[PDB]
RNA sequence: AUCGCUUCUCGGCCUUUUGGCUAAGAUCAAGUGUAGUAU
């Protein structure tokens, strides 16, 4: 596979690659780093290694200018996660996960519908946004070489 | 209560969105 | 108040900048052709 | 002392750059400065000038302002330099000056830049000064597309169903036009070899990719940043987008099945028209002999006139509110594939070191734009048309009419608007107006715009391919009456919502006073002349000419004489100027085949036009003899003559190169 | 007429490692602070009902 | 004040003349006060019409910045040069260049012609000056003997017959039968880019950064140290009445009494609408014959022209 | 003028039948003057926060 | 070896001597002061031609109008292009190689 | 209080250090088998 799920190990070389090279040189870097693209790389960095993130709780005053903004520019996430200061994968799941806190707790149980709308067995479109697998005990050749 | 302004914020989002389209009988 | 980016405007007037005692000329185009030579030859 | 040539320009500009400016840090410096950190200065420039190209704003924290003032002075100084030779040399490539595939990459290099910083500022300007669509203007359009879908008693798209038998053909229509596009080439790059394996699996088990699509569109709105680069046709530059695989390959299938299902309702009216069975030449063939069907049409005994609009919607794509266009869209869709279809267009932009968010407009490349820019030109058709005449084009929900036709003869004169049809943006509109109808519309544009001056006559677009007998004459009366008829119809549009220009529209009207209408529909341009007027002869002559039958008595009553258009001619010109280009030019059969595949392709498309463009003819042999002595230099030989003609034209399964032939050449 | 020293976001051609710090400080692109015209609000009510 | 300054009266702007695409570099009237040529950083010459202001014609053949045009008084020729390291002769009549003069090393950053014996001079940044003969276009002599890039060259018949300022901060007047340095003034400590002769008296200015300083020919005695403009000063210019002009990068612009270097005036122009608020700085100036215009080449792309106010006098002090 | 919410969109309910769909009324049996002279109390408080967040970025 | 004759200033070619009796402010004054005068005299001519021509208008059109023989109401929207006057922009000159006139031109030109 | 020697901390010198430009100069990918060199 190239591609897949991130792992700790290839983020701390991910991190001092960038010292060594910059935020413009993402072929330099993905060189140092098998079965991972430059254009996914970069992506990695973007949506959950950019320390800018405010990886931190929602407020009260984010989530009022979210659903103001939500309204405000339908579906258009991009045009507002620099306006919020936020990922845009984080935008979407935090207005999914405000609705989903409201419309249960006034008319359902627990789940009601649906148990698995997760998708077991099949790739993730963009695991970038997700967190990071731990390093094994027993790494391999390719890690180590790496 | 309206106090909240978030839950009743939250409520008038999910009714504008899901509605099916002038078209068809709503 | 609308305005469309293709009509918006960003720097003042020549005029209004120098002020009205001031002449203000704009030259794109030569007004002879380069065969129309300037020191005219003793016909 | 050796000379700053050629090559070594942009080399020795760049040295005397930097020395100028170590002249002037020497000499602002206060006298007991540390003689040091010069070095420091100058490579402050140089990220100045990296991050201008690049757009980013470039700002020091601490850097004092008398060395801050001089490097914003040389990097503008040197934009100067940088962006006139782009000017200089992309008006050199157009006209087909001395050029080496170096600079034409170069420039294009440059070209793209240029392009991105005026669209950066273009995107960010929307968003502080607000939307340029007004919120009635907006609610005016939306109503309008109401009424109009409740009078066909349209059926919206749903969702596509489980059981939905048709979606297995659908992916396969989907993956062959993706696979297409590789067919150039063994030589792939990592993104493209991940495309096809993921084409692969999706043959080998639909049942996967089928459940992946539809959990996509329900779920899926935030998407990866796709890549931009540009076609360069030399007269123009063309873009085009890269787009993630998996993203591709479900954007494929939701265009296909939105087509499929929008003709099955019947969503589009008859005049849209890249139809699936009529090829372009035969639009222009049922638009002539449509004009000629029509009741009176070339009657002048009161006074009537038939006056022709072509024009374009400018800036029809690079408008559109996404906000509207959601809410439009889903008045046909089902709102989560709406949904879909918006958030798909707010995507990041990305050229090397440029990024910006896209948010103003629709992404041309994507799998399912040219459903959006029809349906938003059906918006708009009905803007220029009104709801009223529209419906009577269209005709009755249980019983449509065709193309070009109406229930009745009395329907048809019930309006000025005759005949119109959009081909993608571009528009063409057929008017017949009668003696009173004429005057009264030239007074009102004379009284927002009145003319004492005979300014009218001067800036009226004339088409110089035909004779001066044969192109319009600009008597007042007609030249009034085609500008007031572009004035009327271009106030019906909202300028925040599209534009129509005099600069690239034309107009013509056939009158008592000119016998000739022009018009320029596809890539060729013709002008009807009925045979009751100033031809008085049923004339055979050339075979480039239609006679053309009233359908009713089955007699000829005009002739439509073809010509290539002015344009088609430099677009081939273009081509042949590219295939004289590349290093693989050298093998001789891979020349041969891309002169013949350009020729048929020009050939087999205007057919009969051809023959009475006598210009175009005499620019067939040029290029012919032009690409002939490239096979003359690979074999060197030079300025003498008496080279074969054999080896050419004899067909391949001879051992020829199989050229075909355009000229009166001899053996 | 101290001179802060040029850290680019791109050539370091002698290979050096420079620490994330000095290489992310963009500090000219942080400030601008993105906002939106209240227009919007009228539109996006206006179509909504 | 020791001296009583005559009075002069002040100068006002009153045309902004526009239309090149890069700086202006150069500029140089005609003998007969009908046109004046200028030379810019868009690699083209302009012929424009003193009176008027109407562009006459453009001149196109330079590769890179033109930084130096000057009009021949006795020839009807038109002497340029650029950073080319070309020096090209436009013989008018024709509009065409009809002898380049080769030799150079680098860029050609000045140019002047001696008065009575047709004879081209030329400064170059690769620390030497070089004397070329018009009609065979030969290298007479190369004088070198300054360290860094010499800057402003100006010809006179009498002896002195050449004086050079250069960047390494030292003048240099030259003796042209020998081709050997005879003074070597240093008491500039920054580059002087500007010399100019007065037309009447025997005497020449310079200027640098420092102050600028009249000095009397021919051993370049110390006469005046006059100071006030501190800028980086480009061009000095001396009318016959005694109306001394410096015109400085930043864009300032002094005029000052060549007998007393009293500063009667200050003039700090205004940048052309979309320019940019460090671009102002000012690279030539010139009077024309009448010596009642003032014919300055701007760096934000203009040409602004001045004349005096007729007014009677309250200004004086 | 700051409206109430609740308040601003029934207002603007009532002009719309008006203009844009007048048999409304008797199935259930201008514009751009109200939205530049009202505004909803959410929209209002938007704006507020923007103005705190331009002043917190000045202040850092 | 070229050009190996110097050409030299004639008498009619702004010789020094004709210069050396100069009376320059009278003469750049005089053609100053003429320039000026003219150059706003020909927008008066203009109209004096025009004239004519609005004259020539009611007696040529009178000879068809002598008896010889002896839809809009359904558009949404109105006047949306009332006023826009063209005749400002190409008169200002920028001095922005981006935000020119000329710039933008070659833009919409270029790229489609 | 002053001077000298030896640990221990810090400031200024430490630009003594990134020695250009063009289309971020351009492009981006791997597996198996045999002969020569070295231990």
């Amino acid at each position: 596979i190239k591609g897949g799920v991130w792992r700790n190990t290839e983020d701390e070389i991910l991190k001092a690659a960038v010292m060594k090279y910059g935020k413009n040189q993402w072929s330099r870097i993905a060189s140092l780093l098998h079965r991972k693209s430059a254009k996914q790389c970069k992506a990695r960095w973007y949506e959950w290694l950019d320390p800018s993130i405010k990886k931190t709780e929602w407020s009260r005053e984010e989530e009022e200018k979210l659903l103001h903004l939500a309204k405000l520019m339908p579906t258009q996430w991009r045009t507002i996660a620099p306006i919020i200061g936020r990922t845009a994968a984080q935008c979407l799941e935090h207005y999914e996960f405000l609705l989903d806190k409201a419309a249960q707790r006034d008319n359902e149980e627990e789940t009601t519908d649906d148990p698995r709308k997760l998708k077991p067995g099949e790739i993730d479109p963009n695991p970038e946004t997700k967190p990071a697998r731990p390093d094994p005990i027993d790494m391999d050749e390719d890690e180590l070489e790496m | 209560a309206s106090q909240d302004r978030i839950l009743q914020e939250a409520q008038n989002l999910m009714a504008l969105t899901n509605v099916d389209t002038p078209l068809k009988g709503g | 108040e609308v305005v469309l980016h293709e009509d918006k405007k960003y720097y003042p007037t020549a005029e209004e900048v120098y002020g009205p005692e001031v002449e203000t000329i704009v030259q794109e185009e030569d007004t002879q052709p380069l065969t129309e030579p300037i020191i005219k030859p003793v016909k | 002392a050796k000379t700053v040539t050629k090559q070594r320009v942009e080399s020795h500009f760049d040295l005397e750059l930097r020395a100028a400016v170590m002249h002037d840090i020497l000499d602002m410096m206060p006298e007991g400065i540390k003689q040091n950190k010069a070095r420091t200065i100058l490579q402050h420039l140089s990220e100045a000038w990296r991050c201008w190209k690049a757009n980013i704003p470039w700002k020091v924290p601490g850097l004092p302002t008398p060395i801050e003032n001089m490097i914003l002075r040389y990097v503008k100084a040197k934009a100067d330099w940088w962006t006139n030779t782009a000017h200089y040399n992309r008006e050199r490539i157009r006209r087909g000056a001395t050029v080496d595939k170096t600079v034409c990459k170069k420039n294009l290099g440059r070209l793209t830049r240029l392009y991105l910083k005026a669209e950066q500022e273009r995107q960010h300007n929307y968003l502080k000064d607000g939307p340029y669509i007004t919120a009635e203007e907006a609610v005016a359009v939306y109503t309008t597309t109401v009424h109009w879908l409740e009078s066909r008693r349209f059926s919206p798209i749903p969702f596509p169903p489980l059981s939905y038998k048709h979606d297995t053909k659908l992916l396969i229509l989907a993956l062959e036009r993706l696979k297409e596009a590789y067919s150039v080439k063994s030589r792939l790059n990592q993104s493209q070899r991940e495309e096809l394996g993921l084409i692969e699996q999706a043959y080998d088990n639909p049942h996967e990719a089928l459940s992946r699509i539809k959990r996509h569109l329900l779920t899926q709105r935030a998407f990866k940043e796709v890549g931009i680069e540009f076609m360069d046709l030399y007269s123009h530059l063309v873009p085009v987008y890269d787009v993630e695989p998996l993203e591709k390959i479900t954007d494929a299938y939701l265009d296909q099945y939105l087509w499929y299902e929008a003709d099955k309702r019947r969503l589009f009216p008859p005049w849209i028209k890249p139809a699936d069975t009529e090829p372009p030449p035969l639009l222009v063939y049922k638009w002539c002999q449509g004009i000629n069907n029509l009741q009176d049409v070339w009657e002048t005994s009161e006074g009537e006139c038939n006056v022709m609009l072509e024009s374009r919607f400018e800036k029809m794509y690079e408008k559109i509110d996404l906000t509207l266009l959601n809410r439009l869209l889903r008045l046909i869709v089902d709102h989560n594939i709406a949904d879909y279809m918006t958030a798909k267009n707010n995507v990041v932009i990305n050229y090397k070191d440029m990024n910006h968010t896209n948010s103003y407009g629709i992404i041309r490349g994507l799998q399912f734009a040219s459903f959006i820019v029809q349906y938003y030109g059906l918006v708009m058709d009905l803007l220029v048309l009104g709801l009223h005449r529209a419906s009577e084009m269209a005709g009755p929900p249980q019983m449509p009419n065709d193309f070009l036709s109406f229930q009745d003869i009395a329907t048809e004169a019930a309006h000025p608007i005759r005949l119109f049809c959009r081909y993608i943006d571009r528009i063409h509109i057929f008017f017949r107006f009668t003696a009173d109808e004429a005057r009264d519309l030239i007074q009102r544009y004379l009284t927002e715009h009145p003319d004492p001056n005979n300014e009218n006559i001067v800036g009226y677009n004339n088409k110089k391919c035909w004779p001066r007998d044969a192109r319009m004459r600009l008597m007042k009366h007609d030249v009034n009456l085609g500008r007031a008829v572009f004035w009327d119809i271009k106030n019906r549009l909202p300028r925040s919502v599209t534009t129509v220009q005099w600069e690239n529209s034309f107009v013509s009207v056939y009158s008592k006073d000119n016998p000739n209408l022009l018009f320029n529909m596809c890539g060729f341009e013709c002008r009807i002349l009925p045979k009751c007027r100033t031809s008085y002869e049923e004339f055979t002559h050339k075979d480039g000419v239609w006679n053309l039958q009233n359908e009713v008595t089955k007699e000829r009553t005009a002739q439509c004489f073809l010509r290539v258009d002015d344009e088609s001619m430099q677009r081939f010109h273009n081509r042949v100027r590219q295939i004289l280009m590349a290093s693989g030019s050298t093998t001789f059969t891979k020349i041969v085949n891309k002169w013949n595949t350009a020729l048929i392709g020009l050939m087999t498309y205007f057919r009969e036009a051809v023959v009475n463009t006598q210009e175009l003819l005499d620019l067939l042999v040029k290029c012919e003899n032009k690409i002939q002595t490239r096979i003359k230099i690979g074999l060197n030989s030079k300025m003498p003559s008496r080279f074969p003609p054999v080896v050419f034209y004899t067909p391949k399964e001879l051992g020829g190169l199989g050229m075909l032939s355009m000229g009166h050449v001899l053996i | 007429w101290k001179i802060p020293p040029c850290i680019s976001n791109w050539k370091n051609a002698k290979g050096y490692t420079i620490p994330l710090d000095k290489r992310l400080a963009a500090d000219g692109r942080g400030l601008q602070t993105v906002h939106i015209n209240e227009n919007f609000a009228k539109l996006a009510e206006a179509l909504y009902i | 004040t020791m001296p009583k300054p005559q009075w002069h009266p002040p100068w006002k702007l009153y045309r902004v003349i526009s239309g090149h695409l890069g700086w202006v570099r150069c500029i140089a009237v005609e003998p007969g006060n009908q046109w004046f040529v200028t030379g810019s950083a868009d690699r083209t010459i302009k012929i424009w019409d003193l009176a008027s202001g109407k562009l006459k014609l453009s001149l196109t053949g330079h590769i890179s910045t033109v930084r130096g045009v000057i009009v021949s008084t006795r020839s009807p020729y038109l002497f340029s040069c650029g950073e080319d390291k070309q020096v090209k002769c436009w013989d008018l009549e024709y509009n065409k260049v009809i002898r380049h003069y080769h030799g150079h090393l680098s860029a050609v950053y000045g140019l002047d012609l001696h008065p009575t014996i047709d004879v081209l001079v030329t400064c170059s940044r690769d620390s030497t000056a070089r004397i070329w003969d018009v009609r065979t276009k030969a290298s007479v002599h190369t004088l070198s003997g300054h360290t860094n890039a010499v800057a402003t060259v100006r010809c006179q018949a009498a002896e002195p017959q050449i004086i050079t300022g250069s960047h390494d901060t030292t003048i240099r007047l030259w003796d042209l039968v020998a081709g050997k340095t005879r003074v070597t003034l240093t008491n500039h400590k920054k580059s002087v880019r500007a010399v100019v002769l007065h037309p009447r008296h025997y005497t020449f200015a310079s200027g640098s950064p420092d102050n600028i300083k009249q000095w009397k020919f021919p051993d370049g005695s110390f006469i005046q140290n006059l100071s006030g403009h501190n800028a980086i000063i480009n061009t000095l210019t001396v009318n016959s009445d005694g109306v001394l002009v410096s015109g400085a990068d930043n864009g300032t612009m002094h005029l000052w009494d060549w007998r007393t270097g009293y500063n009667f005036q200050r003039v700090h122009a205004a940048v052309q609408p979309g320019s940019l608020d460090s671009e102002s700085g000012i690279f030539a100036c010139a009077f024309d014959q009448s010596e009642s215009r003032l014919l300055t080449a701007e760096a934000d792309k203009t040409i602004k022209v001045y004349r005096e106010d007729d007014t009677a006098t309250e200004e004086t002090h | 003028r700051v409206l109430d919410e609740e308040e601003y969109i029934e207002g603007l309910q009532t002009v719309i039948q008006r203009d844009f769909f007048p048999d409304v009324e008797k199935l259930q049996a201008s514009l751009d003057v109200f939205l530049s002279r009202y505004t909803s109390e959410d929209n209002a408080s938007f704006q507020e926060i923007m103005e705190v967040a331009k002043e917190r970025s000045r202040a850092r | 070896p070229s050009h190996t004759k110097i050409k030299y200033r004639q008498t009619t070619q702004d010789a020094p001597e004709e210069v050396r009796n100069r009376d320059f402010r009278r003469e750049l004054e005089e053609r100053e002061r003429a320039a000026a005068r003219e150059k706003n005299r020909d927008r008066p001519t203009r109209e004096h031609t025009t004239s004519s021509s609005v004259s020539k208008k009611p007696r040529l059109d009178q000879i068809p109008a002598a008896n010889l023989d002896a839809w809009d109401d359904d558009v949404v929207f109105k006047n949306c292009a009332k006023g826009v006057d063209d005749q400002k922009k190409d008169k200002r000159f920028v001095n922005d190689t981006l935000r020119s006139e000329f710039h933008k031109k070659f833009m919409e030109k270029y790229i489609k």
